[PDB]
């Protein structure tokens, strides 16, 4: 019955979604006046709500819900959202965006045991630490085969509607997912996977059926893979004990019409730089440590090594180990992991050995103490072993390392090699082998993953970590910020299109530009020619140039030139950084240690040439990609990089490469965005750490989110809607009736209100409201609401008095007689005649 | 014509003077039957002087005129009181009644109320009985009660 | 501008009230004094508008009838009194079933415990002089009636 | 579609054009710079030859052809011939439609401004490049090397220079010129061999002897000692087959011909040998710097490719120079393409990218715009 | 957070700025006072030089660069150039933020009030020093010394003064000027070396002679005899290595140069040479005090660093002064930084701290405040 609620309040599926009718009803009319009640900035908590005693000038005097009087600042006070707002689903709806408003709403819901909120497109769900019935299959019944509007936020929705969409719209779709540990990020993946399972079978459409061979279902197909791959990838950054090194696009595709054809995996992002080097409380990928431990010892011997991570420089650069780990056990596990995915141990031997080969290449010295300039190998210990594992000729290999020979129309000798250079090839070597192995592995899963079932259109999923800010930002960070930016711009553009469409449709005038664009100046600074990136790269070329020279270049180009480009001042101590940027983003400061040095990618042709021979795996990897073929110099490319003049290409060029590729796809498909959170450090329900979320929001960009919303005319309603509630504010005689034509009356209220036109516009169907008009409106009804109350009470009072009245009048005449007659008496009793007359009468017969 | 024709009688019995005027001896002589004394000079005549010549009944009426001025019937009075008494014949509550005269509208004085009390204003049960008070005064009194 | 009739009509209602108080005119009854004849305006209007500092009682002052004369008109002349139609909308907000029933207690307690109150007897009495019954009571009806004033015809 | 394009870097050599795509480690194209038609032009039955392509074709074609070098001594004298050549580079060798690519041209030292301009007008008007640059060959080579500081000995085809450089600065005044280089030396070997009684006059023969110059020759540890040794010399008598099949002997000749660089007097140039010109170049600079210059002597050009050149370079300087001084001779291993690589750096230099001349600039200012304030 | 801060003591020298923090024994930062840019300015392939750092760089930089000295003769002629130097000291060398520290600058003898005034405004407006003082360089030197009575001979870079002090008071009238100091000597030495057939005109060549003056030069026991000995002298000939690698021998010049201080006639100064001026100064003072002056006179400044200076000076002085009268010559061990130290103290004078000039004073009075009724 009445209430904004459906089906069954009580039933358990409801409670995360619903709120019970009673709870809602109590919620909506708690006390509220906008005027005092507000938010004040609190040093510790973040913000706090409080109320205003007094005003004059810039300083305002205030009392808090810790009820001391501070005198804050005029701006510094934050107006709260009106009562109408509370318990609100979609924060955007909130008329007053303010952060303590932000705390209040989601905070309030969550304690409620309401996890989910809808923010515009976004569907936010908080982590109830406690178990919640939501998951039930009874609830599922409620969901499936329904539209998303129809129910409050839930996975089965997103899984379903998209499933439908793919069929109707006949397009791939995408979802992204964020979540740190304690998101519940993993479960939802389980949940969604099954979801695919549920419909993928369902159909209404026929797609090629077979009785089947099997090998495990998708979902398991993926899961089996995980542990090993994350053994080898995955690691502990100084921050993050277990943070995946890599970015996973896990592709589940379906047929046109929503059959599942099958799945495949693509991987991108390997910072190999870890491999050599680790800084501080950090270490390499798990495996290195693992191998060295004594699960494995047959393997260690194949390696020909003494198990002790200390012993070798390649390993030794950072710390030996981390808590909380056990390299050995993880070794046992990983060997197990390798089995489960189910290859064929020779390849294992195989995959081990060659990663191992890397290590040996780690051994060999560089010298022939640079006769005179050239560096030549020292020991040929490793080169032979090297030679052997590959089966390539050590006389050759050594030579190939010593002095690579290369080709052109004529072949040249790549003199090329130096003492300094060479090592920056051994490591690169290591990184390459590993990655080629990784890649070759992946394709294999696809062969397996290849199911029966056909596919046109897939949905799914992107995982890579959120925007980060560090005490010490660096090449890693800036890239991430770079990636986020364009992404965010991508988002801005998308909705910009839609709104104006809507505005056009209604026919209310739009003057704006794509929301993304405002940012563009910033990103451009990074991206475009003479950008920080570009400039850095060519600086790479000059053999001569140094940090400073790079420093001046940026300075000359940008400093002061853009507001964007700014710099940290020395403080005490505290920090040193070369310069700072202001991305959309909020500002960021970066520092140098590494980057040009970190930069240097050089390809060594002859090694690749040499490598082509002998051991079967090696030939394959080095020769090229898996079965397939390529092209040449005809018809390409853009100044794609190709060589870069000599010395192969740097990172920045490839970064351009990847991102462009990423963008190409994303804009291909219809985005949806989910953000999962963890409420506060100590894990309790209800609970809201004001600081944490706030930081989250800006990083989330959700606040940004909100900012765009400012840009246009947020609140929208039908006129008919507008009239019904509001009229009580300004009444007229004529009956609400539908007597008052919606158009006329609402015209009448507005103007008689004397809002300026600027605030709103009509509207065949809708009236377009700006910020705040509603805030005015709501407030006034609030004040209105009270007064009539008192006036009714006035009425009741009159009722009393009026009723008294007749009784009163009635008494008056009775009284009047009383007074005079007795008074008549007072004289009479004395006056002689009166007495006599009375006596005389009875005398009469 | 009641009352005055009624009076007319009262005047004539005593009269027998000539012609119909009730002059000093009439008054004194009435008393004898009456049969209470009667200050036979003076007082009786002073009674005359409120009037300007011999009376003659008509002036007897006119002299009276103050008497007419306040007084409503008999009936109507009861009447006014009745409005007072939610209950029965029971009748008017004492404590109500004092309060209604004394502090209320045209105030009875401290004494003024008292005179009434002292006359006692027949009452019993710690209350009042109006009808017997009217029996004395308005009815004129023609008793009360032995 | 009033006008003999009129103010004079106001006078004798006034006259009696004086007569009650003993015989002179408080100040205080004021609101009631010409609530009786018709303007709704309520305590805070009364209190400031002239009774005494809102006239908790005696014996702070005394009006008197004539001074009171112009009060009745100006302290009148607004208009926003209140009004059966407007009330309903107020009533309705509570009504919540739109049934034009309430919910009788809810109800008395609303106007009681809300806005200014509003004593219990007064509430209880009015509703059933007003005579609309409990399941559930047209708060709109009650208001519509009570507004209209108690007689009607 | 993001943006940005290649650069056509063709190094106009007095004998070889090398042309390439920017960002290439080395040129895709190297072919001779000659123009030449059948000298006899027999007629025949039919045609189907290309009159004066000279191309690569000429080389295999030896005996038939005449030769001409429009760019004979490094400056393009003949625009008509030159147009022939560039056309060849674009369409034939590179096969690349010029209009698409901004093209960087190299140019000789002391190319007349007019000369530079005539080049421009042709590129825009003839080839219809969207854009182009002209650059300096010596300058290009320095770029490839990446030496800020030190003095360079860049002996090429037909010129030899010593350029002391301090913080990227060629010091104009220091620079010494040498007429002598490969083209000359090539003749010298020719003439000397004829001394034996062999006759190598012809064009065909010149090509031949050049081949012998580049295979066989070397420079001595000590000229005088080597000569004396020559009498007992078992080694020198190395033999060379001719395409006709006859086999000739050389080996006194092997060293004598190169000795010319050191003692240019052989041919009859008064000029100082490179070793002393080097010394003179350094002296021309200020004292304080010279220490560095001794430290970094870098060799350049094709005619500095003779083995043991550096060791000898080492000894000679040591001989001239002060007791304490540190002397280092550094030579890049594929030094000859130092000029192209050279342009490659500059050409695919995207910060610098404005530096390319554009059509509008050509239109507004003229070709001279290339000349006058940029390259 | 007790309360009290440092003082930035910058000492503006005619050839060297010395600067550091007060309360330190010696200037942390000492760098050439010059301004200089590529005279030739070649161009090259790029950039990353600074237009007129001079600073430290220049000296290594010798051969490329030019010098200017804004503060050439001790008074700051060029403000714009001046501003940059202060920037360099603060930011580049000292790496301090001017905002945080009160700063003490020192100025030359006969510096105009206007000059102080320009200085002052630059400090406050440009730099944002909280506080500022301007110190009298000789005075600072006096401070550093510690001696109340006696008479001082300060010869640094470019002026040499004799200054009697009695009870802390520099008797103004007494004080003597000689333009000659050691810039001149540097100049003189260039001349003399040239006569041999050596040449040192240039800027680089300037520095070199200075090195030679400072390492080699000495003052003779007796000038006349010294010349006499030279002929058979065999020590005199010591050798110096030029950066060029060539080696000069410096026989007589070593003493010849400093002789000038004693005999100004060498350069062409009419001036009385140092000893005479000293004497002239004392006699200028009252007879009685002179006893004290004689006993305490006192060497300062870079140009008093020559070994042999003191012993001679007494020999000369005693000759001039009367029989019985007692003479002492005193020289502080690290005399040259005597100016910086003296400032270092008085900037660092906490008790005195009220002296320092404030932003408010600057606003109210103007910069003039520092000038008038204080420093
Ligand atoms: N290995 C070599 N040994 C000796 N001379 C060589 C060698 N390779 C090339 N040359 C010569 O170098 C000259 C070309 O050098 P280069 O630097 O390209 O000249 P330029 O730039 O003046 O055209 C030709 O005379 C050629 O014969
Ligand atoms: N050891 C030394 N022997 C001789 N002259 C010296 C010595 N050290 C410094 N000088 C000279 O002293 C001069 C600098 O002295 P200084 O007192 O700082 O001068 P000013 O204060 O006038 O700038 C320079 O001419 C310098 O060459």
């Amino acid at each position: 019955m009445s209430s904004d609620a459906e089906m069954a309040i009580f039933g358990e599926a409801a409670p995360y979604l619903r709120k019970p009718e009673k709870e809602r009803i109590e919620a909506q009319n708690r006390p509220f006046d906008s005027k005092k009640a507000c938010f004040a900035v609190d040093d510790k908590e973040m913000y706090v709500k409080g109320m205003i005693q007094s005003r004059e000038n810039d300083k305002v005097t205030v009392k808090t819900l810790d009820d001391r009087t501070l005198t804050l600042n005029s701006d510094q006070v934050f107006p709260m959202n009106p009562p109408k707002f509370d318990k609100i689903e979609d924060m955007a709806m909130m008329t007053h965006l303010h952060e303590p408003a932000v705390l209040y709403n989601l905070k309030e819901r969550y304690a409620a045991w309401m996890i989910y909120t809808y923010s515009g497109l976004f569907c936010v769900t908080v982590n109830p630490y406690k178990w919640l019935p939501v998951y039930n299959p009874e609830v599922v019944t409620a969901y499936r085969g329904k539209k998303r509007q129809e129910a409050p936020p839930h996975i089965f929705s997103i899984s379903d509607n998209a499933y439908q969409f793919m069929l109707t719209d006949r397009d791939n779709q995408s979802i992204l997912i964020t979540g740190e540990s304690g998101a519940g990020k993993t479960v939802n993946t389980k949940r969604v996977i099954q979801y695919f399972a549920t419909i993928a079978v369902t159909g209404d459409k026929k797609k090629e059926q077979q009785p089947g061979k099997m090998q495990g279902t998708l979902e398991d197909q993926i899961i089996q893979a995980n542990p090993l791959l994350e053994a080898f990838g995955n690691a502990k950054t100084v921050r993050n004990d277990n943070s995946s090194r890599f970015g996973k696009f896990i592709r589940i595709h379906f047929g046109a019409t929503g059959k599942l054809a099958s799945a495949d995996i693509e991987t991108y992002l390997l910072e190999k730089s870890r491999v050599t080097f680790q800084l501080s409380s950090e270490r390499s990928y798990h495996i290195f440590y693992q191998i060295m431990s004594n699960k494995k010892p047959e393997l260690i011997d194949l390696l020909l090594i003494s198990t002790n991570p200390f012993d070798f420089p390649f390993v030794s650069q950072g710390e030996v180990t981390v808590a909380s780990i056990d390299d050995s056990e993880e070794l046992l596990a990983t060997d197990n992991a390798i089995d489960i995915l189910g290859f064929s141990s020779e390849e294992k031997v195989g995959i081990y050995k060659l990663t191992g080969a890397v290590m040996h290449y780690g051994n060999m010295k560089f010298k022939q103490k640079q006769r005179e300039e050239q560096a030549e190998p020292d020991g040929t210990e490793v080169a032979d072993k090297a030679g052997y594992l590959m089966g390539l000729n050590s006389a050759e290999m050594l030579k190939g390392l010593c002095c690579p020979r290369v080709k052109v129309g004529n072949e040249y000798v790549t003199k090329g090699q130096n003492v300094q250079q060479v090592t920056n090839s051994v490591g690169a070597l290591a990184k390459a082998v590993y990655e080629k192995m990784f890649l070759w592995m992946v394709t294999r899963i696809n062969q397996q993953l290849d199911t029966k079932q056909p596919r046109q259109y897939f949905i799914g999923v992107l995982d890579i970590a959120g925007f980060e800010i560090f005490d010490f930002n660096s090449l890693e960070q800036l890239c991430i910020n770079f990636t986020n930016e364009k992404l965010q711009q991508f988002f801005n553009h998308h909705m910009f299109v839609l709104e104006q469409e809507e505005y056009k449709k209604e026919g209310i005038e739009w003057e704006f530009i794509d929301f993304g664009m405002d940012l563009a100046a910033c990103i451009e600074l990074i991206e475009k020619p003479m950008g920080i990136f570009s400039i850095l790269e060519e600086e790479c070329m000059f053999p001569k140039a140094t940090d400073t020279s790079f420093k001046n270049k940026l300075y000359d180009q940008h400093l002061g030139k853009s507001n964007n480009f700014q710099k940290p001042k020395p403080a005490k101590g505290k920090a040193e950084a070369h310069f700072s940027l202001v991305h959309y983003a909020g500002t960021v400061d970066y520092n140098i240690a590494g980057w040009l040095d970190k930069n240097k990618d050089p390809l060594n042709e002859t090694v690749v040439g040499l490598y082509q021979k002998s051991a079967l795996k090696l030939l394959s990897f080095l020769f090229s990609n898996y079965a397939g073929a390529e092209a040449g110099d005809s018809g390409g490319s853009k100044k794609g990089g190709k060589k870069k003049g000599s010395s192969f290409q740097t990172v920045s060029a490839v970064f351009r490469e990847n991102l462009n590729k990423l963008m190409t796809n994303l804009r291909s498909t219809h985005p949806h965005f989910v953000r999962c959170l963890i409420p506060n450090e100590t894990k309790t329900p209800g609970v809201m750490d004001h600081y944490l979320v706030m930081h989250q929001l800006r990083c989330n960009g959700v606040l940004e989110g909100i900012r765009i919303c400012r840009k246009g005319f947020p609140s929208r309603i039908l006129y008919a809607d507008f009239k019904q509630r509001y009229r009580i504010l300004n009444a007229s005689a004529i009956p609400e009736g539908q007597f008052i034509d919606s158009k006329n009356a609402s015209e009448k209220l507005l103007n008689s209100i004397d809002v300026d036109r600027e605030q709103y516009r009509f509207g065949h169907t809708k009236v377009f409201f700006k910020a705040g008009l509603l805030g005015l409106l709501e407030e006034m009804r609030d004040e209105k609401l009270v007064t009539l109350m008192t006036r009714t009470q006035a009425l009741c009072r009159g009722y009393l008095m009026r009723v008294e009245f007749k009784k009163m009048m009635e008494r008056r005449d009775s009284i009047f007689c009383i007074q005079y007659n007795i008074r008549a008496f007072m004289n009479v009793k004395h006056w002689p005649w009166m007495n006599l007359f009375f006596k005389i009468k009875p005398l009469l017969k | 014509q009641t009352q005055i024709q009624e009076f007319k009688e009262a005047f004539t019995v005593i009269d027998q003077n000539r012609d119909g005027i009730i002059d000093k001896e009439d008054l004194r002589d009435t008393f004898a039957a009456m049969g209470r004394l009667n200050v036979k000079n003076e007082e009786l005549d002073a009674m005359m002087k409120e009037a300007s010549g011999p009376i003659n009944f008509t002036v007897f009426l006119t002299m009276f005129g103050e008497k007419l001025k306040g007084a409503d019937p008999e009936d109507v009075i009861t009447g006014a009181f009745k409005v007072l008494d939610p209950e029965g014949k029971g009748t008017i509550k004492k404590q109500f009644l004092e309060e209604l005269l004394i502090t209320q509208c045209d105030r009875f004085s401290q004494e003024e109320i008292k005179n009434m009390w002292a006359a006692f204003s027949p009452d019993v049960g710690g209350n009042v009985d109006y009808k017997n008070i009217c029996y004395v005064i308005t009815h004129g009194d023609a008793k009360d009660q032995e | 501008i009033k006008i003999e009739f009129s103010k004079e009509q106001q006078d004798e209602f006034k006259e009696a009230f004086l007569l009650y108080d003993r015989t002179g005119d408080s100040k205080i009854t004021l609101s009631q004094v010409g609530d009786v004849l018709r303007a709704l305006g309520t305590n805070p209007t009364n209190a400031e508008v002239k009774k005494v500092l809102g006239n908790p009682s005696n014996e702070e002052m005394n009006a008197k009838k004539i001074e009171f004369e112009q009060f009745l008109p100006m302290l009148q002349a607004i208009s926003n009194n209140k009004d059966q139609g407007t009330y309903e909308d107020f009533v309705e907000g509570l009504r919540v079933f739109d049934k034009e029933g309430n919910g009788t207690v809810m109800g008395a307690e609303l106007r009681h415990v809300l806005a200014t109150l509003g004593e219990k007897m007064k509430e209880e009495e009015v509703e059933a002089l007003m005579a609309g019954q409990e399941d559930s009571n047209g708060c709109i009806n009650y208001e519509a009636f009570v507004k209209h004033i108690m007689s009607i015809d | 579609d993001e943006d940005e394009t290649t650069a056509l870097v063709c190094d106009n050599g007095s004998g070889l054009v090398k042309a390439g795509f920017a960002g290439d480690d080395a040129p895709r194209a190297v072919f001779p710079s000659i123009v030449g038609r059948p000298r006899h032009q027999g007629v025949m039955v039919g045609m189907g030859q290309k009159d004066s392509y000279v191309g690569d074709e000429a080389q295999s074609k030896r005996g038939i052809l005449t030769l001409k070098y429009p760019i004979e001594h490094g400056i393009i004298t003949n625009w008509d011939d030159m147009e022939k050549i560039w056309h060849h580079t674009f369409y034939n060798e590179l096969r690349v439609a010029p209009e698409e690519h901004p093209t960087l041209l190299t140019e000789a030292p002391l190319n007349p401004k007019a000369n530079r301009e005539k080049m421009t007008q042709i590129m825009f008007e003839t080839f219809n490049v969207p854009a182009m640059y002209v650059a300096i060959q010596a300058v290009l080579s320095l770029y490839a090397s990446g030496r800020t500081t030190g003095i360079v000995l860049d002996s090429g085809d037909g010129v030899t220079h010593n350029v002391p450089i301090y913080e990227g600065y060629a010091l104009p005044h220091a620079i010494m010129r040498l007429d002598l280089a490969g083209r000359d030396l090539t003749d010298y070997l020719m003439k000397i061999l004829t001394e034996r009684g062999y006759s190598f006059v012809t064009t065909a023969e010149r090509e031949i002897v050049r081949d012998i110059k580049e295979k066989l020759c070397y420079v001595a540890l000590d000229f005088e000692n080597e000569m004396a040794t020559a009498a007992s010399s078992s080694s020198l008598e190395k033999s060379y087959e001719l395409p006709d099949g006859q086999v000739i002997t050389i080996g006194n000749e092997r060293f004598r011909c190169p000795e010319t660089l050191f003692q240019p007097s052989f041919i009859g140039m008064e000029s100082a040998g490179i070793h002393e010109t080097t010394y003179n170049s350094i002296m021309k600079c200020d004292i304080d710097i010279r220490k560095d210059l001794y430290a970094n002597n870098v060799m350049s050009g094709g005619t500095t490719m003779y083995p043991g050149i550096a060791d000898r370079m080492q000894k000679e300087i040591t001989a001239l120079a002060p007791s304490t001084m540190k002397i280092k001779i550094i030579a890049p291993p594929e030094r000859k393409y130092s000029v192209w690589i050279g342009g490659s750096i500059l050409a695919s230099l995207s910060t610098f990218q404005q530096m390319w001349i554009t059509k509008q600039e050509y239109d507004e200012a003229g070709p001279s715009i290339v000349h006058r304030k940029c390259f």
